[PDB]
């Protein structure tokens, strides 16, 4: 009952062509409309080919607009260029100029940094002073900051680097004054030694001045107090040889979202001393989407999860693991990876015997030679491991899922105006704020009596170059946001089908049920 | 000849 | 006859599932396709749903592209650093080197400005002269520029700012000189005083010269003739104390749409003196939709509206308009209200008596207290109020639904070049264009003299370094066009509606017409 | 048999509406379903319309998106703004001291460029002597660097413009020593005469020093070394008379794609001697799609197509094209067109007779101004030119298809910092690289003393300023991607149009072969 | 003791 | 008057 059964259904279906198939009375019109049922069904595969093909291609669709919903005012790092105080370097200056043997200056000074430095120095003297004309090159690299960053002690090296009271002259945000040690928080950086970052804090405070739309400080950033030698003199632990910010004068400005670690090495903006900086942020906010549509992370896979996420870190640590396992060793311009921390530095140096502080023997030479080696190793490994598209791609390193930008105007205007409004910063900086009287104190005289000598009234036109203001403020008020979505959703997609299924063979699944009655109905056949 |  | 009714319309219907139950034979039969219509029914209204949340949820679809649409040459505002005339300034000093007593000193001069400023400084002077070192910060709050601008008539303000002609060098754009007269038009502001903004004008001119695709002008801008005093005096309404803008020297530059009004206070760029600024506009176009995709508005709720819209503007008198409902009085920062102009500025000091040009009295400091306090007053609303949200969203300011940006590449040059060029910028300045001689005339000898011994042409390495250029065009001539379009239109809703309804159920509204026919009958049974 | 065979159509059709029609009893049922076929009919055609408006409208769709692939480090190009050397300049400069008559002095040299400079010189020594207090601006214009460019073999030129070895003092890629004669690529430019473009180098070098993730180098850009006359004299070919660039000292900077031909004179940014530069690349890449959707070009309608297309230099070849069609010459401020090369230059002046060597004749003086005129008319043209919408159109040119730019941020320090680090650096550029030695050689021993003079220790605080540091990094090792694609497909029209067909009239393209059939029956009538 |  |  085959025949029968098929004409049962081609007297009660819903099928377009079946029931004309099967009611066929010409043999012509079965064959016409067998060949229209598989043009039909044909078309309608191809189609359903590019939609599917579409869909699990999981395309993505992106919106720019600005919003009305403010950001927080960003957190602002600011790291003098000058690594160390400028008394200090007086003093080391002197020192030598006194005694050019480092060995006899270890007993000459009670500051701890001094000491350190002195017993460091002293490990390369006859060295220096035996092949300084065969292997200059060696010299200027041992010599430079990131050795004693990597061989003394942080919490030391903080009490000769640039201090809070001697960097920042006056602050002010949001229409009131900055307390310093409340809104500056210290951070070391192996280059730039003390840095400060300010957190904002707004208006709870009695003392109303400054800026109302953003953030203001003059900082003391220039080097014109330093002694001018007549020759040129070997002070290590000065520069960076051939370092792309070397021997530089002036302020590095980061600005980056509240929760982060700023890298002021490879981000943030320069400032010269003598200029007034204006920085124009127009904040920008993304939202991006997850495996399928895309890649994006919440967290550092390197890290412990303390810090808010930005790609930045996860890239630095994967260049660190990489160094790591290639050198042997930690390179001090990267973090150093959580998970392990008795990972020696490339730079160190307390292998060195203390008869290298005697005699320029070979094994002393042996040792600044494989300490050379060290250190390009790892700069081999930092040039080359970026490019590397497999290396990279395994550190799983993706970009935030909510991430807050900021795009910044930079001009500068030369601050300190000459005659009278010059006269007008000078009396607020000296005689309203007294900036020198921060300095009289027991443990700091010196440095009160060379600022004393050098911002004198006579010399205020030469010595407010020094100086350097920040102006940092918010310059669009809305958030420019781009936001990642699904482009093509499942219900999209099912529309999509219904739609191309009704266009050329008119099925619905209520007539998959009809074709399943059928199939049921021949089981019980 | 350079001296420290 | 509601079985027979019922059976005639499964007889005569296109529905798929409702003749199947109708019709059945099997009561097993009936139950599976309930169940069936069932399913399909709640398939469909839930994907109907989601369809009409993605609808009524409004989306919107941006594009961002290129295009050949040239926007026109933008225009630019220039205002000197220094708010008043250098020998104006001079014989201001040169007054109070002679006789440091205003109030001597009101009748001295002819000139309107220097008597206004004498009287106005004459009010202060004993309380200066009695307190100044316990409230220094009062003072240097009440010296300040803006309350010469709250409470002197702008019309003789005018006559001591910065001039157009003692200003502007040479002026070039599209191939031509500039004519500066016609070009530029001059408007006040509270902080830089004189400031003027450019107007192009195309080729209709015979002075051929000049840059072809953009706009470049030689700007005197240095503070280096004006005296240098032995010991720091008092010259007030010079320095805006602990302004982020203060005691600065350079030119403000604003690069605005051309039938707008500048801010120079919170918008624009920085160029210091002796330097040539490069400044490269990217035109940028952002189109934008209306309430139920967005927000977006053509005109400005608090303005007359002869402007052509920015949202600086709106929230800009949004914030005026709290601090006027706070404290009783507008701030000078700020644009009055087209409202209201009976309104008092924060800064006004008319109710000082003239006993105070005579005597310190404690009225007289108590009325300085008080003014002190106004302006304290609004600066913390100044400060507090952008971080309320339901302060801002209440005065309905919203994005341009048509808006024209500028992103301007920015960067520096030492202008006058040592040698030979120098002295050829400064035969171009001196001999050709004769820039001394704009001054020769009876009212204006003085400066004529001033600078003519400044501007010698011995001194020509370091009198040079007082002007700088600037140098405006439009980096790329396409146009980065952002548009919002509408993304879920009514249609795409049909047509989506319409895939679902044949995927699901096979319904048509000719169908919907079977059920209302049966409906009818029903109500003819 | 026409009511016969329209039956046996309703009695065997799957349309909703024209069985009921049909099969109608009462007349009043009739028009009801006549009228509700009509009305499905007209809204199915209206839908229609705004659907295949939307779908001829060709509309684009534009994702904004971060990816990992990296780009090649772009191409960095660097002109001296000085354009001849500080040697070749102090001697033309001494000789017109010794002797003003550079007729006299065509063979008081041995230099290539010194005999032609004096050359063109002397056929305008009469006439600027008789009327440069009548024609100053006309003299100031042909005493150009432009004319001497046009006029002057650039073979000849480039033995006295800025040489490689006496400019890039020192260079450092991706960890390792640049080879300059390797890495740097000599180009001419009509105004900046000779520039040099870096390509990167990656690692193979044991030269393990410099920057890791950038490129940094020093730069010899200051004209301090220059004598100050004690009054201004004419030296022709150093000053390009009131052009925006004019009398700058400094560096030009281009950070473009890499195998691109850089315009200095309309793009890059401007650095001044005694600055560290800081360039933060942010790379982005633009995809776009052909004619229906948009317009993009993969090459120049002008060029050979050696060069990666970029949309500057098609336009800058359309105004070429048009200066060539109205003024009869070709500008040297834009590239020759690969076409034609028989065309002069405008500022030629091959045509002056040596008679005008030795008198002031009326000939001349007409010689004189015609040059002149020739000048007016192209620039007259290239001012006007870009904003004649018909003409640019008219060139076709179009944003490139697959592009890559960068976004760079700028910022500045006082590289020689006061000091310690300032001899460092000084001892690094003097001591270590051996800069002054470069010039011990038999041809270049006068540029050596100089230099011994100029840079000596005692010196070195102000001679240091001359050099300035850039620094060039990638900020962002994600590329930012802009994708064009096409928004509406032909499978989201069928799509669109099956759901309509579905929700209004329930046709499939089976039933549409059903009413194909029957008006075959009724041919068969 | 400033004066003006 | 100037000179070269
Ligand atoms: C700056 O802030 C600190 C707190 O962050 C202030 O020190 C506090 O002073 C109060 C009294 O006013 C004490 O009760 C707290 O114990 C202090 N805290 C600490 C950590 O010292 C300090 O007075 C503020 N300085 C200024 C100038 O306002
Ligand atoms: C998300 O990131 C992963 C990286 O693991 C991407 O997968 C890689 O894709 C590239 C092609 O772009 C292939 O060559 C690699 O073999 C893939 N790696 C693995 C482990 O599968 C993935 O394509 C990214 N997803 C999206 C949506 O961008
Ligand atoms: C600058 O433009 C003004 C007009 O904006 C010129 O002054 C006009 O000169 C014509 C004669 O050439 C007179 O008929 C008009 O009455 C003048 N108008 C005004 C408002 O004064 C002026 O000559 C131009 N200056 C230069 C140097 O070209
Ligand atoms: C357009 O702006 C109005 C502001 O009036 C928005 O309405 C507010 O929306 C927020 C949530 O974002 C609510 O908290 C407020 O209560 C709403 N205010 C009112 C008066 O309704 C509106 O959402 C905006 N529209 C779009 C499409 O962005
Ligand atoms: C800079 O690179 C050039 C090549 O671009 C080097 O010159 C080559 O030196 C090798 C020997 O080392 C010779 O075999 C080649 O014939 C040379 N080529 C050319 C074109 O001269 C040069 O030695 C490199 N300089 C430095 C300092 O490394
Ligand atoms: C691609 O460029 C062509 C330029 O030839 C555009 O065609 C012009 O379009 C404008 C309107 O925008 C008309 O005024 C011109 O008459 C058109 N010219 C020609 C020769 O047809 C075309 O519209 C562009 N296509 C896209 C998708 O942007
Ligand atoms: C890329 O990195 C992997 C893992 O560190 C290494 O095996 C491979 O050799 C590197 N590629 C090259 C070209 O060295
Ligand atoms: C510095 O401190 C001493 C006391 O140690 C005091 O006599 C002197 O007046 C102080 N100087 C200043 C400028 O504060
Ligand atoms: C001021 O200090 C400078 C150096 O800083 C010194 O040369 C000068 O003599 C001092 N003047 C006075 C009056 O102390
Ligand atoms: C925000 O502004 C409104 C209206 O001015 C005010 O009532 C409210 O107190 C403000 N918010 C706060 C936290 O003060
Ligand atoms: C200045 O004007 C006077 C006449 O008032 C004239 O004698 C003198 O030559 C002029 N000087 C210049 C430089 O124009
Ligand atoms: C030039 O002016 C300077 C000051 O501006 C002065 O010192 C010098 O003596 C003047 N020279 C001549 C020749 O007038
Ligand atoms: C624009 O250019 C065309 C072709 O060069 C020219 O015919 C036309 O006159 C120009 N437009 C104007 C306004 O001159
Ligand atoms: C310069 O070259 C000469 C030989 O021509 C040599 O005697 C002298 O030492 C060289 N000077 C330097 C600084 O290299
Ligand atoms: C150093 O050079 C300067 C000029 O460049 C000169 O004045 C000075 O006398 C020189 N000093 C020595 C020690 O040669």
């Amino acid at each position: 009952a085959i025949r029968d059964v098929m004409t049962k259904f081609a007297e009660q279906t819903t099928m377009h062509g079946v029931p004309k198939v099967i009611n066929a009375k010409s043999s012509m019109g079965r064959l016409f409309w067998s060949l229209v049922c598989l043009a039909a069904g044909a078309m309608f595969c191809l189609q359903m080919s590019e939609v599917l093909q579409r869909y699990f291609s999981y395309p993505k669709k992106v919106t720019v607009e600005v919003v009305p919903t403010p950001v927080p005012f960003p957190s602002i790092s600011i790291c003098n260029m000058r690594n160390l105080d400028v008394h200090i370097l007086n003093t080391l200056n002197r020192m030598f100029i006194e005694d050019d043997r480092p060995f006899s200056n270890i007993n000459k000074s009670e500051h701890e940094f001094i000491r350190a430095y002195m017993k460091k120095v002293a490990k390369y003297a006859p060295l220096f002073w035996n092949y300084q004309d065969e292997y200059p090159e060696v010299f200027q690299e041992i010599f430079s900051r990131t050795t004693f960053s990597a061989n003394i002690d942080p919490e030391v090296i903080a009490l000769a680097a640039v201090q809070l009271e001697g960097f920042v002259v006056n602050c002010h945000y949001a229409g009131h004054r900055c307390n310093k040690t409340r809104d500056f928080y210290r951070f070391f950086d192996p280059y730039y030694f003390n840095c400060f970052t300010y957190k904002a804090h707004e208006p709870t405070d009695n003392l109303s001045e400054g800026i109302e739309n953003g953030w203001s400080s003059i900082l003391l950033s220039g080097s014109g107090m330093l002694d001018k030698n007549d020759e040129i003199r070997m002070l290590p632990g000065l520069h960076e040889w051939r370092s792309a910010v070397s021997a530089s004068e002036g302020v590095r400005v980061v600005i980056h979202p509240p929760s982060t670690t700023p890298y002021p090495f490879t981000e943030g903006y320069d400032v010269p001393p003598g200029f007034s900086a204006s920085f124009g942020i127009h904040p920008r906010r993304n939202i991006r989407i997850g495996p399928p549509h895309g890649n994006c992370s919440d967290k550092n896979p390197f890290g412990d999860g303390t810090e808010r996420y930005r790609l930045m870190a996860c890239q630095k640590m994967c260049m660190q693991h990489y160094i790591v396992e290639t050198c042997g060793c930690a390179d001090v311009g990267l973090p150093k990876l959580p998970l392990q921390a008795n990972i020696s530095w490339c730079r160190d140096d307390d292998n060195f015997p203390d008869e290298c502080m005697f005699t320029a023997s070979e094994e002393c030479l042996q040792l600044l030679m494989q300490l050379h080696n060290r250190i390009k190793c790892a700069r081999s490994i930092k040039s080359k491991i970026t490019k590397n598209t497999t290396a990279m791609e395994a550190c799983n390193c993706f970009p935030p899922c909510d991430e807050v930008s900021y795009d910044v105007s930079y001009s500068l205007s030369k601050w300190p105006s000459a005659g009278y409004e010059g006269d007008a910063a000078y009396f607020d900086v000296f005689g309203i704020e007294k900036f020198n009287e921060r300095f009289n104190k027991t443990g700091t005289q010196g440095k009160y009596e060379l600022f004393t000598k050098y911002f004198n009234v006579s010399n205020r036109e030469e010595s407010m170059k020094d100086f350097a203001r920040l102006n940092v403020y918010i310059a669009d008020s809305n958030v420019v946001k781009t936001q990642e979505s699904e482009d093509y959703t499942r219900n999209q997609l099912v529309s999509d089908i219904g739609g191309q299924l009704g266009l050329w063979v008119g099925i619905s699944l209520i007539t998959l049920a009809e074709v399943l009655e059928l199939i049921i109905d021949l089981f019980r056949l | 000849f350079m001296r420290f």
